[PDB]
């Protein structure tokens, strides 16, 4: 096995860490790379699929 | 193969106008009864199109 690592988007990354989503209470997420501290809620508004 | 074609017809294209049209999504986050400001590539309203 051979990795080949050069000025590319490099999409193959692999393993990552998991965890279950917690509710109601004031916590640290991160979410694709975003990060933030708060309390999340269930929402009711409507997105578009992008 | 690739066969030659010398016998092209310059026909003069028409001219028209694009009056409202060439606007998109500018990216991909949700807003709701928001005026925004936006600098990018946009179409100029009432242009020149082919
Ligand atoms: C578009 O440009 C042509 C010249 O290239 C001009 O004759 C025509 O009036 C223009 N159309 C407009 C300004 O709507």
């Amino acid at each position: 096995l051979s990795f080949e690592l050069l000025h590319a988007p490099a999409t193959v990354c692999g393993p990552k860490k998991s965890t279950n989503l917690v509710k109601n209470k004031c916590v640290n997420f991160n979410f694709n790379g975003l990060k933030g501290t708060g309390v999340l809620t269930e929402s009711n508004k409507k997105f578009l699929p992008f | 193969q690739c066969v030659n074609l010398t016998t092209r017809t310059q026909l003069p294209p028409a001219y028209t106008n694009s009056f409202t049209r060439g606007v998109y999504y500018p990216d991909k986050v949700f807003r709701s009864s928001v005026l925004h400001s936006t600098q990018d590539l946009f179409l100029p309203f009432f242009s020149n199109v082919t």
